[PDB]
């Protein structure tokens, strides 16, 4: 819901594991962190780290 | 503001009016080392275990 | 063969000085004073440098002052506000009109040699591979990251025995069968091959990271002066007892990183210089035991 | 193969500092003070900026003032009242005459 999300959203993105690919750019030609968002850990799964590209805009 | 805080602040201000940039910026650096980079406006008196 | 193993860890802040036999109550009733700030929020101090909050002073001059204080913060915030050098640590050969406390034990000027890697090889049985598998994080499996080299840190072997599980059924003469559960001794062995990960050359900052923090359960971590991981660090248990902490994120690492390098055992080689022609400590960093 | 699994979670606000062995009573009797606002209702503060509630001041000017305060709220309400940028977080490279 919009209600308090509009001010508490942190408009994230997405990112696969460090071994898997990525959804966004930095036609499958790229495979690495989708843009910026350096390794801000969220969870480890048997060796691979799962992170995102969490934008914090307006 | 507290007494010591105002003292340090107007000291840096006298340094800037006295045009001595080096001593002024060093005094500001000392201020930030001596009074932290943030002032607290809220705490929660509690305890945990 | 009986073996108890008990742990316990209270961690209270803050009430009456804790002690094991204490009730969960006399703790509470004794909280009258002994309160502690469990949560706090404030503002950046530059916000409080404003002509209203200040006594009689020239208007634009307090704007100047606020900007100066804020810039000083900025300096102290991003890096250690360095005009010329780190100053207070070992005040001998430093420019000390500023303030700067980076670190003291620096002996090398090597580059950002990130990465963490190893190899858990089994010699016999299947016991030790499941827990000595300190697989690489930067790739999600046993590999180095691109631009890095998985050069062999150290090989080592262990010999432990576990009375395994055995619940097997045995036929007597193909008519009836019995289940003869009989757990058997077995000395398993695993050859622990550590492979220190080091960058090959200039790193792209998109996928080249800096880290820090190494200690055992017995050796203290002088990095953090503790026996655990500092905040924002996964303890990667690369070694037999080491938990190599990872600065997986920039956030506080930029100011608490200590940009390490790598080094094999004194019998094994080394990754950096002081085309395999050299074998001795990679550069400086005299024997600072880990 | 036996396996108990117990949970427990009290969440009180607000009486006497809770503790497990407490009765459901000594909680109550000890509520003399230790009261807490469990529910509240009020008005938007712009409503309270009116010439009657204010001391001697120019009439239309308090209308101006109420409109200004209300617009400031509006700004702070919808988005984070941004003239130029996010300011207090990491005050290094931000335009920080706003909030
Ligand atoms: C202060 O220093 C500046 C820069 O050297 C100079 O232009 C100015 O005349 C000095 N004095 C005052 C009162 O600003
Ligand atoms: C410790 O070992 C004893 C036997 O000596 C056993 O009865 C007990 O369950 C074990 N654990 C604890 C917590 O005492
Ligand atoms: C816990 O396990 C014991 C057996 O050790 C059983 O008697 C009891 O019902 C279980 N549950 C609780 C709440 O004690």
């Amino acid at each position: 819901d919009y209600e308090l999300g509009f001010k508490f959203s942190v408009p994230f993105g997405g990112f696969f594991s460090c071994i898997m690919g990525n959804p966004l750019v930095n036609a499958p030609s790229l495979k690495k962190c989708p843009g910026g968002f350096s390794q801000h850990l969220a969870v480890i799964s048997d060796g691979c780290q799962v992170s995102y590209c969490v934008k914090a805009g307006i | 503001l507290s007494l010591g805080f105002t003292k340090a602040l107007m000291d840096i201000c006298d340094q800037l009016e006295k045009n001595q940039t080096k001593m002024a910026t060093y005094l500001a650096e000392l201020l930030i080392l001596n009074y932290g980079t943030h002032v607290i406006t809220s705490v929660d008196a509690g305890a945990a275990l | 063969y009986l073996s108890n193993r008990t742990n316990s860890r209270v961690q209270s802040f803050g009430g009456v000085p804790f002690y094991p036999g204490i009730t969960l109550e006399t703790w509470q009733k004794g909280i009258t004073n002994h309160l502690v700030a469990i949560d706090r929020a404030g503002l950046p101090l530059h916000f409080f440098i404003k002509p209203d909050k200040l006594p009689g002073l020239p208007g634009p001059l307090v704007k100047k002052l606020s900007k100066t204080v804020e810039t000083a913060v900025r300096h102290y915030y991003t890096f250690n506000t360095h005009p010329g050098c780190t100053n207070v640590d070992s005040p001998n050969f430093n420019f000390q009109a500023n303030m700067d406390d980076d670190s003291c034990d620096a002996k090398v000027t090597n580059f950002t040699f990130g990465g963490v890697y190893q190899e858990c090889t089994e010699l016999s049985g299947d016991v030790l591979c499941q827990n000595l598998e300190q697989k690489n994080l930067l790739t999600g499996d046993f590999s180095c990251p691109p631009g890095y080299s998985p050069v062999h840190l150290l090989s080592q072997t262990h010999e432990e025995g576990y009375s395994r599980l055995e619940c097997k059924k045995k036929c007597t003469l193909k008519i009836f069968c019995k289940t003869v559960c009989e757990d058997v001794f077995r000395v398993a062995k695993a050859e622990f091959r550590a492979y220190w990960c080091v960058a090959a050359g200039q790193v792209p900052d998109n996928s080249g990271l800096l880290f820090g923090g190494v200690f055992t359960d017995k050796t203290i971590n002088p990095m953090t002066n503790a026996q655990s991981c500092p905040a924002g660090y996964i303890p990667l248990n690369l070694f037999e007892s080491l938990k190599v902490c990872v600065s997986l994120d920039y956030e506080l690492g930029f100011k608490f990183s200590v940009p390490f390098g790598g080094f094999f055992s004194c019998i094994m080689g080394n990754p950096l210089v002081n085309a395999p022609s050299l074998k001795k400590c990679p550069g400086g960093f005299s024997q600072h035991l880990a």
